[PDB]
């Protein structure tokens, strides 16, 4: 998943905005768990 | 099928001896230290006042406008009722039980008590409209025919447009004429936040009342009164002392009724009256 | 199905104004309807269907009627919602009958208004849905079966292009997609001239000013404005629509009609007066001193109108200055937003009120868009944040549309991972907000006589104009003592007659 | 219908102290709302004690007055009710005070240092970013203003202890109270009222021009 | 009812086939040399499924293979099977397969199985029950009991992942053919075969045209042909040339060119941004080949644009170096720095607020990738 | 009276011994067919209650009531009509039923059985409508030996047959399970040509039933070849 | 009868019908359902009365899962009511089977189980619930030698050897897949006009039936030298790390650099029997997991790492996490942790 259609202009992006959303959610949940289970 | 069973409730008029029997009712054990003192319940007391004034054709002489005396007497009576709505909404179905109060007050009422079910107006789905309109007009015409009558309407949260129009027209027209003004249109439900504000008018279905769950002394008093009315003398050691206060629960309706039925059946099995 | 076969629709391109780009584009279809053989000899395939997309009131139906009248061809107008019934299959039969009737009278123009009712997308967010699908499939089959040389032109009008089925947007069904934009200032001027040609007009009415001062108004809204002004003139027993009638109709449509003596106490009114006068005074001072590229206060009112207890009319600048918003302009607009609370602090001491918190909200968001979304400062940030509260751009409330909108992130937000940069950004935002608030309080405190005089004048007259505020500023230079204002016979009196 | 508790002396004391504290914290605050009647209703589901107070855009000082008023019943129960006799009746006022503090720190910008930063709006579903190390500062400010309100209420209610005791006794013996007898009580018993300006912290107060 | 008349599409009428055409004539062999297939102990594969992007001509392919087979053609929409009531769909597919059976030899076509081929248990409703009933009825008609060897089904889906595992089981849908996006030669052939029906010049090199419309479907090539038919009345020239098709490709790639009133400093700002973009784009191997650089406003993009075409093979395979990305972020940081180098840090504009977000997103993705 | 418990325990057996011991008419029906169609949804309830009433003192026994008074009886109005009719019939309340509450014509007990008592509505198990609750559990060791003796009487069991040593292999079994075990023992004894049923017959039947659980359906030759397929070094580890 | 789809349920039903020589009644589940209620019951009762009239009989009902669907939600459309009415009617037909007069046997076939309500599975309706699943290796030989009777081969011995080796190379495939690869090899031979099923024909049929191709495009693309170089270096690194750290059960067979994949194009010789695997095997797996990144960082540096060559140490870290948490052979402890929620915050720094 790396936006297999190439951009004809440099204004366009190289990877889709919703490609890495699972990793962000996992990191956010891990950080929230660490914060909540420490006080 | 409900019309044939509601038309056949009072096929013949009540016997004159039944009228004279029912007209002379009494207090029946209110001022007893064991059960149901006078202060404990104002709602059923007000309901009994409404039924008793309904019994003597006393809504028909609504007011006098007389010179000085009759007006003052009727004013004092009007005050002493509330501390004259012809149709009462009740909302107390947060706990359990609707029959246990209204058929409790209806046995002394002696007036034909008719229950119309709104759910029959929903299960009929230009012909359905004609059937519903004819059915409801026949219901109201019959309720006029056997006047005086007490109409109970359970679960008004169910109500569709035809019955709403019927009730709006009935409350608009049958409260300033149609000389049988003593027609109780009492109705019950469990959702008071759903009814439209067009049905809470002072002329149409006002003065709501509420019922709460039974407290332990209230449970004791209700148990004693339920046991005494069938000829069973309760033992004078557990209400005269703290005997059965520590065992009884079922802190709601339908529990004291079932417990009384069970205990009376058990005492019947041993041929006992205590 | 009475598809009105009118030989002359009564509408031509002379009745269409401000839609000049779409008129120029559709002149090709008008020419093709005039001489289809000219397109035939060149091997030119005409479009099967044309989609007119745009906001309601822009006269897409009027444009189609103008095309039909100019071409002199039969015109079959029908709404899409008329194809949606309870019985399944009636709409497809109506579609087939309409297409057959159009094919009988060639050349012809078919027009379907509100096609989004039939072509609603199968969103993944009764038998009516099946009927709509069958009618849409019948429409697709009819459009795909069209021969280009038969001279029948299909038009579909829509207000929501997002709800349309992408199958219709494929080539061969809707080849041309023309966006009917709202008319410009010249277009609104022409539309106002056309609608005022039908009603007795006074020579004192300048249509150019109302064309320039009402951006985004459709032709239908301008017609409603003219009709409401005529109704006001009838109510006022005027023989013709005066400029006062135009202004009254404009105020009725924008901020609503005036009430009848519905006023609160003096305490809750002086606070709103202080807020609005402080905002206007701050804007005028920023215009006067640093030559800010900001808007101008036209008039201020404190009479309740519609649902607003007070208002400050702001003159909208040209759109060419609404794209390259630089840092000084945004900082000056932040100062204007904070000017209300600055006025409450310099006038009412340390006992402020709620009436200045609303502006205090917007500034508290705007600086964030300076630091995260736009990234104007130069410690670079890693992620933006979405606005927790969203408020629609609107009338007499402050502009907040300098970059098109204030509470609309351009999909430039990412979820955070590190939480220390978040508190660093919060600290920087608090520092910037406090610095700008201190600056606008220092600016407003240096001019106290003008602010208090404007407050008293607005409290007495219940309305004031921007030129009156400018005259107050001219007559009251900076650092005048307050006893000069307090010694006047009537503080709420202005000797200027506009 | 039937009241949930009998009409005795022990049960009425927490509600009498509650209503008397509400009445005293209403009367002592200048330019505040005015009480009409106080009574102890036996069959009221809200509570035995009942108080009717009618109010006289709201400013910062009115919100500070309300925050001070929200502690009156709890402080009255603290000084008057014996240890071992705690109160759950004043919890709703405590939660309201905590709500008022976080509102006037975050929303309106009326912080302890008068900061115009706004983190919440009336239409908002959440707050701003607020970081991780900056929420503790906001919590410290909210605790500071809450403690200032509690200290102010305690200071203005410990000066009229005999007044509060007399109001409790008279409410207990009469069961119906007007405004005139409360004015008599705060007059004869040496009721020291407060005076304008009313600030929750006088270290930052300014005056209008 | 579900039968069509006048089928004449052949392999010549369709373009850009490639070795798929070989598989296509296999179907022709399956319809012509079938006696030799049967004598070698081979069962005829009754299930072929064409999968690819929309607009590749799946219906056109079905019509072509039906015409070359020389048998009766059935083409039915799958949305007709789904009904708000249950039972009619199973009867429709039963009657469909029955009339296909009696019309043997014949080939049938059913398009967009994604409406009726969904998994059993993804939606809880009566429509899902009807879908399950129709899916089971077609399952039992395709393989369920003995008695069909001469009817062949043809399927055309855009999303093959929604297909039921029961259907793709061997014996029901065994042959899976992917029709991809046309490359180079397919675009030439599609443009020429759509352009036979229009008078055309002999100097028309379509190579540059197809080199502009990279990665576009055959329906989009038909659209490019469609913007090469009318628009010439404004100039009024003689014959279709190269530049007209080049401009049509530019229009269908970006949008209509519109001119509006403007100031001089606005043009200077936009041209400075485009200059920074192009100047930084020059100095890197990842986007060195620059073709166009303009500042004209278009539909949806007031700002200018630049065009670069490096070989599109590394992006598909994913072989992009770290230095390939770290340069691109620098390119996306080309505008803002130019502002800092032209108008000062105190007067930064807001035009680069989009490319700067792309740079930070690319940096985050490279860090967590 | 509400009967609950695991399926196949014989609640209808209790109902029938109740009918036989009482010597009274006994109306027996099934609850699966009461939500039949649109011809008569809730009319069957009225008919079966009236049939009981016309021959009172009598009883009414409906099997698997969970299809009528389930938690989804209110979402569907078709189930709701039958549920409301059922609730109306079990009370007195002369209006809409047209009969006196206290008479010979009301001596009818509503007997209901189910398998998941937690799926029933609260208003049906509410006191007054359902008074007694009986949970019939699965049998035990000695009861399973007696059930095996009852269901394995008319078969030629050999001299090595004893079910007392195979009780622990049948924990949780009902009467139907033991009957199926006896039948499968007869089948397997026929399978090898054995004239009687051996203890090894029942042991191999139970072993086959256990090995079929994990998805191993192999004959002897395939099992032996697969055992010979593995090596010896990797078998001693499993052995240890 | 049930199990995985395409295993031979209906084929076994046809075998039952042929072998029995008894009155056989084949029916389909979806045949009975329409809008109008009661017609399903009428059809199935005509079927059951017919079966009773010509008793003894075998009634086979294909695809019971259509009518047999459990109530999985509110049936607004009303088709579920008809399905339930038909279901209860057929259950009454099964319960009406008296053991003295009805020698009628019901044989079913379905592909799913959780959609069926637990009502048909009651005793006296469906006593035996048999599942026919994927056959063993001997079953694979049996089904292919059944399926390879009409297929022409060069000789019997080469046919036997080739069918045996493709049986060893068709693991986790049903009989439908085996007859499909045989039929596709026949198709390939018929296309090439070869009278006997060749070796490459079977290999190509198996290759297309295991779904190696996914692009489905014309394979003619100029591959750059900088792509073949990276592929060859990656393959050489994998070969060196595999030869230096050998695996007892997976030896190297071949290596090619012709296809682009996230994982290397390596092939190993599978040997079943992995009863035991020590901690050194886990360590060697962790080492061999992170091969493509190190070679490109050594020869080409850090500024030339590809996207598919940088996603290699993630797999090594995952294998290290598996070794630490779910083996108990490390010093982390001797417990077994499933990663989601039984990881106390004390153990997090130790794991890291
Ligand atoms: N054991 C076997 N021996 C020979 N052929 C087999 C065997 N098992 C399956 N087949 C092949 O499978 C085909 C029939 O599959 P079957 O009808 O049993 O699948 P199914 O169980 O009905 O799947 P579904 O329920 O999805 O239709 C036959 O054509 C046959 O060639
Ligand atoms: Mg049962
Ligand atoms: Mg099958």
């Amino acid at each position: 998943t790396s936006q297999t259609d190439p951009p004809t202009s440099i204004y366009k992006r190289w990877f889709i905005k919703n490609t890495q959303e699972k990793h962000f959610e996992l990191l956010i949940q891990r950080q929230r768990w660490l914060r909540t289970n420490s006080s | 099928r409900e019309f044939l069973v509601q038309f056949s409730t009072l096929r013949a008029e009540k016997r004159i001896d039944q009228i004279l029997l029912s007209l002379t009712h009494s207090d029946h054990l209110s001022k007893n230290d064991s059960g149901y003192q006078m202060i404990e319940q104002p709602g059923t007391i007000y309901l009994r006042y409404l039924v008793d004034i309904h019994k003597k054709y006393l809504m028909n002489y609504e007011f006098n406008t007389s010179c000085l005396a009759e007006r003052r007497i009727f004013l004092a009576h009007y005050q002493t009722i509330t501390y004259p709505s012809r149709s009462i909404l009740v909302i107390g179905s947060i706990g359990t039980g609707r029959s246990y109060l209204v058929k409790y007050l209806a046995t002394n009422s002696y007036v034909p008590f008719i229950t119309v079910f709104l759910n029959k107006f929903l299960d009929n789905k230009d012909m359905m409209l004609e059937i519903d309109r004819f059915y409801i007009t026949l219901q109201f015409e019959l309720a006029k025919a056997m006047s005086p009558c007490i109409i109970w309407i359970p679960n008004i949260h169910d109500l569709s447009y035809l019955a709403l129009g019927l009730l709006v027209n009935s409350l608009s027209r049958d409260c300033e004429r149609c000389s049988t003004r003593n027609i109780l249109v009492i109705a019950s439900t469990h959702i008071p936040q759903k009814v439209d504000p067009a049905l809470i008018a002072p002329n149409k279905l006002n003065t709501c009342i509420k019922i709460r769950r039974l407290l332990i002394p209230q449970q004791r008093k209700h148990f004693f009164t339920l046991s005494y009315t069938r000829g069973f003398h309760l033992e004078k050691k557990m209400f005269h002392t703290n005997g059965f206060e520590s065992i009884t629960m079922g802190s709601s309706a339908r529990d004291l009724v079932a417990l009384t039925n069970e205990a009376l059946s058990i005492s019947i099995t041993q041929k006992k009256s205590i | 199905a009475e598809a009105r076969v009118d030989g002359s629709t009564g509408v031509k391109f002379a009745d269409v104004a401000g839609i000049d780009e779409a008129v120029d584009e559709l002149q090709e279809l008008v020419k093709y309807l005039k001489n289809p053989d000219l397109f035939d000899k060149m091997g030119i395939k005409p479009p099967h269907g044309v989609l007119l997309e745009g906001p309601p009131g822009c006269g897409k139906t009027l444009v189609a009627k103008a095309i039909a009248g100019e071409a002199g061809v039969p015109f079959y107008q029908m709404a899409g919602s008329e194809f949606v019934e309870v019985l399944v299959g009636v709409g497809s039969a109506r579609i087939r009958d309409l297409f057959k009737r159009a094919k009988v009278n060639k050349p012809s123009v078919i027009f379907i208004d509100e096609i989004d009712a039939l072509a609603t997308r199968r969103q993944g967010i009764n038998a009516a849905t099946q009927e709509r699908e069958t009618t849409l499939n019948q429409l697709l089959i009819e459009l795909d079966g069209f021969d280009t040389g038969k001279g029948v032109i299909f038009l579909g009008a829509t207000n929501r292009r997002d709800l349309l089925d992408p199958a219709l947007l494929r080539p061969g069904r809707f080849d041309r997609k023309i966006r009917v934009r709202p008319p410009n200032a010249k277009g609104r001027l022409d539309i106002l001239k056309i609608h005022a040609s039908k009603v007795k007009m006074s020579d004192s009415v300048d249509l150019s000013s109302y064309a320039s001062n009402l951006p985004g108004w459709s032709g239908a809204k301008l017609a409603q404005l003219v009709q409401e002004a005529a109704l006001v003139a009838v109510r006022k027993t005027h023989n013709s629509i005066l400029q006062s009638d135009m202004d009254d109709a404009v105020d009725r449509l924008t901020v609503g009609p005036t009430r009848i003596g519905l006023e609160l106490g003096h305490q809750g009114q002086c606070r709103r007066a202080t807020t609005e006068v402080g905002v206007a005074i701050t804007s005028h001072l920023l215009l006067r001193y640093e030559n800010a590229k900001i808007e101008r206060c036209d008039r201020v009112s404190i009479i309740p109108r519609g649902q607003t207890l007070s208002q400050v009319v702001f003159h909208r600048l040209d759109d060419e200055s609404y794209m390259f918003g630089r840092l000084p302009q945004l900082l000056h607009r932040l100062q204007v937003l904070l000017g209300g609370r600055a006025a409450e602090e310099v006038i009412y001491g340390s006992d402020t009120s709620k009436a200045s918190v609303d502006y205090l909200s917007d500034a508290s968001w705007l600086a964030r868009k300076i630091l995260t979304i736009w990234n104007l400062e130069n410690p670079m940030v890693i992620h933006g944040e979405p606005p927790p509260w969203r408020k629609r751009p609107q009338f007499v409330g402050p502009r907040l549309d300098f970059e098109g909108s204030l509470y609309d992130d351009y999909d430039l937000v990412e979820p955070p991972v590190n939480f220390n940069m978040d508190d660093e950004v919060a600290h920087r935002s608090e520092e910037l907000i406090s610095q700008m608030y201190n600056k606008t309080v220092s600016l407003l405190r240096q001019n106290q006589t003008a602010l208090l005089k404007t407050v008293k004048v607005l409290l007495n007259q219940k309305e004031i104009s921007g030129e009156a505020i400018d005259f107050i500023l001219d007559h009251y230079p900076p650092q005048t003592p307050l006893n000069s204002l307090l010694q006047e016979q009537n503080p709420g009196s202005l000797p200027f007659v506009p | 219908l039937n009241p949930t508790v009998d009409w005795t002396r022990e049960t009425k004391f927490p509600h009498a102290v509650w209503a008397a504290g509400r009445a005293l914290i209403t009367l002592l605050i200048p330019n505040f709302d005015v009480v009409e009647n106080l009574w102890l209703e036996p069959s009221s589901w809200e509570g035995i004690g009942c108080t009717k107070i009618t109010k006289v855009t709201e400013s910062r000082s009115y919100l500070e007055k309300k925050l001070v008023f929200c502690f009156g019943s709890h402080i009255a129960s603290q000084m008057l009710l014996p240890p071992g006799d705690e109160n759950f009746l004043s919890s709703s006022e405590i939660t309201k005070a905590q709500e008022i503090a976080t509102r006037m720190v975050l929303q309106y910008g009326w912080g302890p240092d008068d900061s115009p930063a706004v983190y919440y709006a009336t239409n908002a579903v959440s707050a701003l970013s607020m970081g991780n190390n900056h929420e503790y500062e906001m919590a410290g400010k909210v605790e500071k203003i809450y403690d200032l309100a509690y200290e102010k209420a305690k200071g203005m209610l410990l000066k009229n202890r005999r007044v509060l005791e007399k109001i409790t006794e008279e409410l207990l013996e009469f069961e119906i109270l007007t405004h005139k007898d409360l004015e008599r009580i705060v007059h004869e018993n040496g009721g020291i009222r407060e005076k304008e300006p009313f600030f929750l912290s006088g270290t930052n107060y300014n005056e209008a021009l | 009812e579900y039968l069509e008349r006048g089928v004449d599409v052949k392999f010549t009428d369709v373009a850009g086939l490639g070795k798929i055409r070989l598989e296509l004539e296999e179907i022709v062999k399956f319809f012509t040399h079938g006696e030799m297939y049967r004598r070698r102990g081979v069962k005829i594969p009754g299930g072929i499924l064409l999968c690819g992007p929309p607009g590749v001509g799946k219906t056109l392919l079905a019509k072509a293979v039906a015409g070359e087979a020389g048998v009766n053609f059935f083409s039915i929409s799958a949305s007709q099977f789904v009904e708000i009531y249950v039972g009619v769909g199973a009867s429709r597919v039963r009657a469909l397969y029955q009339e296909a059976r009696e019309n043997a030899p014949s080939v049938v076509f059913i398009d967009e199985l994604d409406a009726v081929g969904r998994e059993r248990g993804l939606i809880k409703g009566s429509g899902g029950q009807e879908r399950d009933a129709t899916l089971n009825q077609l399952l039992v008609s395709l393989d369920g009991f003995e008695g069909r060897g001469e009817v062949i089904t043809i399927a055309s889906t855009n999303r093959p992942d929604i297909l039921d595992p029961a259907l793709v089981r061997p014996g029901r849908f065994d042959r899976k053919i992917f029709i991809p996006k046309p490359g180079l030669i397919g675009r030439m052939e599609i443009l020429q075969v759509h352009a036979r029906k229009k008078p055309m010049a002999e100097d028309l090199d379509y190579m540059a045209v197809a080199s502009m419309t990279d990665g576009m479907v055959g329906a989009e090539l038909a659209n490019i042909v469609e913007i090469a038919a009318i628009n010439m009345m404004r100039d009024g020239r003689t014959e279709l040339t190269t530049d007209d098709l080049l401009q049509a490709a530019q229009i269908e790639e970006r949008g209509m060119l519109d001119r509006k009133d403007r100031s001089l400093e606005t043009w200077r700002q936009v041209a400075i941004n485009e200059a920074a973009m192009a100047v930084v784009a020059v100095n890197f191997p990842d986007m060195k080949n620059i073709e166009f650089l303009t500042i004209n406003p278009r539909a949806g993009r007031e700002l200018g644009y630049v065009r670069v075409k490096m070989d599109h093979i590394k992006f598909k395979e994913g072989m992009l170096s770290r230095q390939s990305i770290l340069d691109h972020i620098t390119v996306q940081l080309a505008p803002r720095a130019a502002d800092e180098l032209w108008y000062g840090e105190d007067q930064l504009s807001t035009i680069w607020a989009e490319t700067s977000d792309n740079a930070r997103s690319a940096a985050r993705s490279l860090v967590l990738g | 009276v509400l009967l609950s418990g695991p399926p196949g325990t014989g609640k209808t057996l209790f109902a029938r011994t109740l009918a036989k011991e009482s010597g009274l008419p006994f109306v027996f029906a099934s609850g699966a067919e009461f939500t039949d169609s649109e011809k008569s949804g809730a009319a069957k309830i009225n008919e079966m209650f009236s049939i009981a009433r016309r021959n009172a003192p009598a009883f009414v026994f409906v099997d698997e009531i969970d299809a009528i008074a389930g938690r989804h009886a209110r979402k569907d109005p078709r189930r709701r009509a039958t549920f409301e009719a059922l609730i109306a019939q079990l009370d007195g309340e002369k209006e809409k039923t047209g009969i006196d509450r206290f008479s010979l014509r009301q001596a009818v007990i509503f007997i209901c059985a189910t398998n998941r008592p937690d799926e029933l509505d609260l208003e049906f198990v509410r006191s007054g409508r359902i008074d007694r609750r009986l949970y019939i559990g699965l049998p035990d060791a000695k009861q399973r030996v007696q059930i095996f003796g009852v269901h394995s009487a008319g078969k030629n069991l050999a001299e090595d047959i004893d079910f007392g040593k195979l009780v622990f292999r049948t924990v949780g079994f009902s009467g139907a399970d033991i009957r199926n075990l006896v039948n499968e023992a007869a089948i397997m004894s026929v399978r090898k040509g054995r004239s009687y049923i051996y203890q090894q017959d029942i042991v191999d039947v139970l072993d086959k039933q256990l090995l079929e659980g994990m998805g191993v359906l192999l004959t002897e030759e395939e099992q032996q070849k697969c055992e010979q397929s593995v090596s010896y070094e990797k078998k001693r580890l499993l052995a240890v | 009868l049930h199990g995985p789809p395409g295993t031979g349920k209906t084929l076994l039903a046809k075998a039952i019908a042929g072998e029995a020589g008894l009155p056989f009644f084949a029916a389909n589940g979806t045949d009975f359902v329409e809008m109008f209620v009661g017609v399903a019951a009428s059809r199935v009762k005509d079927l059951f009365a017919s079966s009773r009239s010509y008793a003894p009989s075998i009634i086979f009902i294909d695809e019971i899962d259509a009518i047999g669907s459990k109530r999985g939600g509110p049936d607004i459309g009303g088709g579920g009511a008809e399905r339930e009415q038909g279901l209860l009617q057929i259950l009454t037909e099964m319960d009406g089977f008296k053991v003295t007069t009805s020698q009628v046997l019901v044989i079913g076939a379905t592909n799913r189980l959780d959609i069926l309500d637990p009502a048909l599975l009651r005793k006296g309706r469906f006593d035996k619930i048999i599942r026919v699943g994927l056959p063993s290796k001997d079953g694979r030989l049996a089904i292919l030698k059944v399926h390879a009777r009409n297929k022409f081969f060069r000789s019997e011995d080469e046919k036997e050897e080739l069918l045996q080796e493709v049986a060893e190379n068709t693991e986790d495939f049903t009989g439908a897949e085996l007859q499909n690869v045989l039929n596709e090899a026949g198709i390939l031979t018929a296309r090439k006009d070869l009278d006997y099923i060749g070796r490459e024909e079977l290999l190509e049929a198996l290759k297309r039936q295991k779904g190696t191709f996914e692009t489905g495009q014309e394979d003619s693309t100029e591959v750059p030298e900088e792509l073949k170089l990276r592929l060859a270096y990656r393959e050489a690194a994998v070969a060196v790390l595999a030869c230096y750290l050998p695996d007892q059960y997976r030896p190297i067979s071949e290596t090619d650099i012709n296809s682009i994949r996230s994982q290397p194009n390596m092939r190993y010789s599978e040997t079943s029997g992995r009863v035991f695997a020590r901690k050194s095997d886990y360590v060697n797996s962790i080492i061999r997991a992170c091969a493509p990144r190190v070679v490109e960082e050594e020869m080409f540096g850090i500024e030339n790492l590809c996207w598919i060559s940088a996603k290699s140490t993630l797999e090594a870290s995952q294998r290290a996490e598996f070794l630490i948490l779910q083996t108990g052979m490390t010093a982390f402890g001797k417990a077994y942790y499933r990663n989601q929620r039984d990881l106390v915050p004390n153990l997090v720094p130790k794991l890291e």
